[PDB]
């Protein structure tokens, strides 16, 4: 019941459904949709494994104590 | 902070598709590292010397470095070149050189110091990475030090343009291993020179030769980052394998946060009714396709067009065909 929990699950819901719509595209027929979709997921993507880090950095400091 | 979002006062103007020219690359007069890449053969490099001789007009003093492995470069002025730079004919601020693959740091820029030098380079060879930024590194402090208002890379269609754009991360990480590297071979130096040479002076070699070339590589990355100072120009043809690439390579500079906003579109067909070809129009057909794929997704890049050339243009001439081409759009072919 944290907001960093939250907040990973609906990064991850918003990837999946970005994920899921860039299956229907066309590579080679509609290019450009296909690049902006990949560009979001991958900013996207970028952002969550940041925040994930950041807890396993937290979650080290606590199991293994500095 | 305190302003006012300044899109409240005036609304918001609408979406202009920028110049199909590299002016903007020219009024840039704080540029000294412009990198011309992408998968290109040819075009590119025709397109990276006619770039530098029209920066040449405005400027001081330009350099053409080439890491291509092929000597392009040498064949489209119709002069050869090597690693010292030599004048171009008939311009005199144009310098122009051709580095090898290996960089040609093989040899550095008493037989005791040469075989420690030697040792190093050889254990260097075990990580190709390090190595290879190293190299780089080398060639950037010559050009450093040669003091030139600008330098324009024609740069490998492979990755290690990508090694190059982040040598000075490379060299940062790999200082471990340098120190490493140099632990082990400075006491066998000095064992071996006093023992058997009574000489000791080679050991205090190769000390300071690292405490200067860093801060060097640091400015140099502080440099690359800076918009101002740095800029990528990709080059590509309007075909769907070019158009993925190019994005892939957009996407890797946005990562190692290398600036890029201009593309070029080379080898461009288009039909003219005097002189009918069918492959051409099927060429210009898709072409066309991805072009307008291009100009929606590109929309926040200067994309210059750039027509292919009948196979009889060669030489400088091409070269300074291109080189208005690519301030000025050219013209379509019906007359």
């Amino acid at each position: 019941l944290q907001k960093d929990a939250e907040q990973e699950s609906q990064m991850r819901a918003e990837i999946q459904d970005m994920k899921q719509e860039l299956s229907t595209v066309n590579m080679m027929d509609e290019f450009a949709r296909y690049a902006r979709l990949e560009r979001k997921i991958n900013k996207m993507t970028d952002k969550l494994k940041t925040h994930v880090k950041a807890r396993t950095a937290q979650l080290e400091h606590h199991h293994h104590h500095h | 902070g305190w302003g006012v979002e300044a899109e409240e006062f005036e609304d918001a103007p609408d979406v202009e598709p920028l110049e199909p020219t590299l002016s903007n690359i020219i009024e840039q007069r704080s540029l000294k590292w412009i990198f011309v890449g992408g998968k290109g053969g040819v075009g590119k490099t025709t397109c990276s010397c006619s770039l530098a001789v029209q920066l040449s007009k405005g400027r001081e003093s330009v350099l053409i470095i080439s890491t291509d492995p092929a000597h392009n470069i040498s064949d489209a002025f119709d002069q050869k070149f090597s690693k010292v730079p030599t004048k171009v004919k008939g311009y005199d601020n144009l310098f122009a050189m051709e580095i090898d693959p290996s960089l040609g740091v093989a040899e550095l820029p008493d037989n005791m110091l040469s075989m420690g030098k030697k040792m190093m380079q050889e254990a260097m060879s075990a990580f190709p990475g390090i190595d290879e930024a190293m190299s780089y590194a080398e060639v950037m402090r010559l050009v450093k030090g040669m003091n030139f208002s600008v330098v324009v890379f024609d740069t490998a269609p492979t990755g290690h343009t990508l090694r190059l754009l982040n040598f000075p991360t490379i060299v940062e990480r790999g200082l471990g291993r340098l120190m490493q590297i140099k632990n082990q071979i400075s006491p066998f130096i000095s064992q071996m020179c006093n023992m058997l040479g009574l000489g000791d002076m080679n050991a205090d070699q190769l000390a300071s030769k690292l405490e200067e070339t860093l801060p060097v590589i640091r400015s140099v990355s502080e440099q690359f980052k800076d918009p101002e100072q740095t800029t990528f120009i990709c080059v590509c043809i309007a075909e769907f394998l070019s158009l993925y690439e190019t994005e892939r390579l957009i996407q890797e500079l946005a990562k190692c946060k290398i600036d890029t906003h201009n593309i070029i579109v080379n080898q461009l067909v288009f039909p003219d009714p005097e002189k009918p070809c069918k492959m051409c129009e099927a060429r210009h057909k898709i072409q066309a396709k991805y072009l307008d794929q291009m100009e929606d997704l590109y929309e926040d890049f200067h994309i210059v067009k750039l027509p292919l050339l009948p196979h009889e243009v060669r030489g400088a001439d091409k070269v300074n065909t291109f080189s208005a081409l690519l301030l000025e759009p050219y013209k379509p072919p019906s007359a």
